[PDB]
């Protein structure tokens, strides 16, 4: 498949792992961070079957499997399951592996340090990677976006980081990390769809409601006006096809789920929302920085695919921001993929070739080396 | 030095006493449905002969 | 239940006293720590008083 | 005819329906949630015989009836049959027409909206009740228990609710509503008794099994030690008398059926079980609210009468819970009847007289008013 | 409750309010500068529950409250919440009516003017206090310490004032106010604990991190040597009990957080630290002043209780100071409270009874009068 020892890049979240090789501007394939296991007793023999299923296998045979996610809020809690997902990712589907390629991982600036230590150990001892680097997701978003400055809202599956970067430098005192992400938005949606008579509890059901959110939901520029009509008229409803031929018809729930980004109180979180959070990352920086961060609100990660997000965010920040000042938002089509893409860019940059931890330095220092060599 | 332990033990007692007093006031105020009934029988001791029905 | 309520007031009292005892136990190790530390400091300063007085 | 126009109180479950008047400590009568219909051709004439039977009539004449339950997993799916039940419950048996008294009904806080709306609609439009208020079942359990803080786990016939309440406030983000209940335990027992040589499939057979469960079954606080002996020796079996004089004995199956509340996989359900949902209702709340929820696990509803359930629900939580912390189960005699009793308590509060939907506000707004006025 | 018509003393910071009467050596009670409000939906009727909680009430019910602090970086902005805290402070716990007692309040001289104006206005217009006086925390610290001369570092919750006073005179050109205080050290610790795997974001969690700092942290005499071993071994770690039975174990973070006092860059501040401010306050004074200020560096307020701080500060200043000269630190056991005591001393001095704004002068001039009458 490949004729060069290009670095490999993997963006591993509580949703899916985006993966491919450096030099591309997209992952080659997406690998759901899922390990599936049968929840039923087998009766027939000569049926093939797996002890455990991963990624797309886990989703394809999900009718009788319970599906578990090894990553919680950016932390791998079950790395034995991640090794199986990674083995499949590398050797079966991407047809590349760390064994013959250096590997770049994507992470948040405040991701618990022990998590990088374990991923570092796995790629060096299980997959025999010749070298490693763990990069900041905000950096990767800025490279993909054509910027050196901005507030990056990396919208992960289990956590949003929110870190300001100026002239290529971190401004860590203004990080406003929030425990709200795409997976929590799904929880709100399933609770309100439960109120309508469509409970989502078991694995197949959990996957369906996630799929409903991704295809039907939006934020809109004005929640209250959107609701005044959506709560009053069937013209704002959409019927989603469930796997068995039945449908679910969804009204203002279509936007109330996404709205948790602006209203975290919807899921019990003590927060004013992502626009306030973005505002504080800008406002807590020095006034000669603020102008450049107001001009560079960078949306990245997932949930940014919701219609109206660019307008909802720019308008709320403008309202919070001082007058005269111009507030601008970056929301490129390289959305949801921009962290992976930035990983490709960074791994391949000539300026980054000396930033790699080799599998020399690794064994002399051990896995904790990532804490000194990467960030 | 003991002013707060007195006040805290009391707050716990006042709340517990309140909650118990509310359910006790209804327990004591009305108590008929919580009791029982005679549930008597027929016997038919006055059945000295057959009835007017064609079926008797 | 009344006996438990009585008991819960006195169990809670035992707990208030256990807590006070523990707080007081901390205050004792600290009150005594200070008794000792103040004496430790007494000697450090008193020793300086003697050294400085000798000086 | 009554001394005062207090509310009529009625708890409509998927199992039993109970009613009495506000201010007392017991319902006057308990009925199964059943409307019965003949499944045979009549041959004798002038035998009386109704086209449909309600409540205890349906169960008493069940020998030739097929019996249906209008409520499933906490909601009314057949309002016409509930109309028949309410007429019988309130007017034929309590001897009070709702027309002259407020009525207090109940539903779980995450109970689908259509049900709280339909209960409001029928009592106002077919019974002409002057006022309505549909109670939160967890609240009523707390009123009957004498608690403001705790996890209300109501393990009834329909649904297990699992809701954390602190100082009279709900923590809705931590509610683990679960579709695992007493009705499933009854069907599981019909199937396991079939395995023992005593098949049960028909309505009469289901009512026998529900009677067997209610008199013979238990949970077992330590089921592994209990089944090691119960599955090995007849000394642990208990005899039950069937309506026709037959005797059935049950051994480890006697507790294995209730065990499903901890082991949901026995009925094909994907769930952690009631002890883990209690744990998560506590654990998903803020740390200054869990120290009180751990000490206040509030047991309510039916199925709570199985010996070993309270101790089995405290041991499992203790095992999941952090050390040092005190875990306590509250399991009062007002079990299974605690919701009705709490209903009586709520109805008689002076502060509750401001919570009623009047039959004015109802017609101006329609049944959707239940979400504006009740919860 | 009180036996004298004495002055009242209340030292109101962004953290806590220390209040009692003039002539004592301690506040009667310490009330956190907090007004709490419920952030959850109520479900039980007739179980009390307040709309808002004040001071110690706010912390006692904090499990479901969002807690707001009326004072920021040394000044009062939420004057309404201050009036409520004071009403509670004075009438419920100090058991006094300010209408019958003159009152002394405090601030830092380099805080914005509005603070002293609003504090004066509340006591004259909502409490009808017969007189007012806003004091200098440094003055109060020197009275409490038995000095007329020295550099006072008052360690606020909001800001650190850093003022040289000589023979009872201000030397204002040499004040080095620093935007580093206990709330910044707390924020730093929340971020460093995130690196270790413990996320603290909600009010209850934020209050815990403050409590962790208070019980586990120190500055160390020699940071680099202390970190060399703290970063290498568990022998310098301490465990803290979280209020749910779980624990957090903290290592070099235990001192890296307080180290911000010597290295403000840790929170994004441009400053060389508290020893630089102490030094420059001495250095910017005339050479016939400097000898007395070098010999009288005064520690007041919190942070002065950290192990290594009195010795570290004396070492850090003597290192910048000329040789021959004696550099000395004053750090009495009346730590974190000596400023209150100074309030008591000043409020009760005969030399101070002519310094009061009376409720005549105030009514004629309005609150701007505090600028002419206090300092
Ligand atoms: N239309 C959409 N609506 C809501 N969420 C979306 C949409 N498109 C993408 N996302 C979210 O993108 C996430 C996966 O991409 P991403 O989070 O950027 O990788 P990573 O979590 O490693 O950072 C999923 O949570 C997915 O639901
Ligand atoms: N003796 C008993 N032993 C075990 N379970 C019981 C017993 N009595 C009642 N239960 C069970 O409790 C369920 C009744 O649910 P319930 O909580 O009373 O609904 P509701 O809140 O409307 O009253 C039924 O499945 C019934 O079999
Ligand atoms: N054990 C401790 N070690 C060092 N500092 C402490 C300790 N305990 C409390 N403090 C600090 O004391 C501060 C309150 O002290 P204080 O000086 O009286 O505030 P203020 O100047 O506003 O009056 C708290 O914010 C806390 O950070």
């Amino acid at each position: 498949d490949e004729d060069e020892t290009t670095a490999l890049v993997c963006d591993n979240g509580s949703g899916l792992v985006k993966a491919g090789f450096a030099g591309d501007d997209a992952p080659r394939a997406v690998f759901p961070s899922i390990v599936g296991r049968p929840r039923h007793q087998g009766v027939m023999v000569g049926m093939g079957q797996k002890d455990s299923y991963v990624g797309d296998e886990a989703q394809s045979k999900r009718g009788i499997l319970t599906l578990k996610y090894p990553i919680e809020h950016g932390i791998i809690t079950n790395w034995d399951d991640m090794e199986k997902i990674w083995h499949h990712t590398f050797y079966n589907e991407l047809r590349v592996a760390p064994e013959e390629h250096p590997t770049l991982l994507t992470e948040a600036p405040l991701n618990p340090k022990a998590n990088r230590e374990k991923m570092t150990q796995i790629m060096f001892e299980t997959f025999n990677v010749p070298a490693m680097y763990v990069a900041i997701q905000a950096v990767l978003s800025l490279y993909a976006s054509g910027r050196t400055t901005g507030i990056v809202l990396d919208s992960g599956d289990g956590v949003t980081h929110n870190v300001p970067i100026y002239e290529g430098y971190a401004l860590p005192h203004a990080i406003m990390r929030l425990d709200l992400a795409g997976r929590d938005l799904t929880d709100y949606l399933m609770k309100i769809l439960t109120e309508r008579g469509y409970s989502f509890v078991t694995t197949a059901e959990r996957e369906i409601v996630r799929d409903i959110k991704e295809k039907l939901c939006y934020v809109a520029l004005d929640f209250e006006n959107e609701m005044a009509t959506a709560a009053s008229s069937s013209s704002l409803e959409k019927s989603y096809e469930l796997p068995d031929g039945q449908v679910i018809t969804i009204g203002n729930e279509r936007f109330r789920c996404p709205e948790t980004l602006f209203q975290p109180s919807f899921i019990g979180m003590e927060s004013a929302g992502i626009h306030e959070t973005t505002y504080n990352s800008i406002m807590k920086c020095d006034i000669d920085i603020r102008k450049d961060l107001y001009a560079n609100n960078v949306m990245s990660g997932g949930t940014t695919m919701y219609p109206g997000i660019a307008d909802r965010m720019q308008k709320e920040i403008t309202a919070l921001a001082p007058s005269t000042m111009k507030i601008k938002i970056i929301a490129p089509p390289e959305r949801k993929y921009s962290v992976w893409i930035g990983g490709s860019i960074l791994a391949s940059l000539s300026t980054f070739q000396q930033m790699w931890i080799t599998k020399q330095e690794y064994d002399e220092a051990g896995p904790s080396i990532v804490h000194r060599k990467c960030f | 030095m003991q002013a707060l332990l007195g006040a805290r033990a009391k707050e716990s007692l006042d709340l517990r006493a309140h909650l118990k007093q509310v359910k006790k006031e209804d327990t004591e105020k009305e108590n008929r449905e919580v009791g029982d009934w005679r549930k008597n029988i027929d016997a038919l001791s006055g059945m000295e002969g057959r009835k007017k029905k064609f079926e008797s | 239940d009344e006996s438990e309520r009585g008991m819960k007031v006195i169990e809670s009292r035992a707990q208030k006293d256990e807590e006070k005892m523990e707080i007081q136990e901390i205050q004792l190790k600290e009150a005594k720590h200070i008794a000792e530390d103040a004496d430790r400091k007494y000697e450090e300063v008193a020793r300086k008083l003697v050294i400085i007085e000798s000086d």
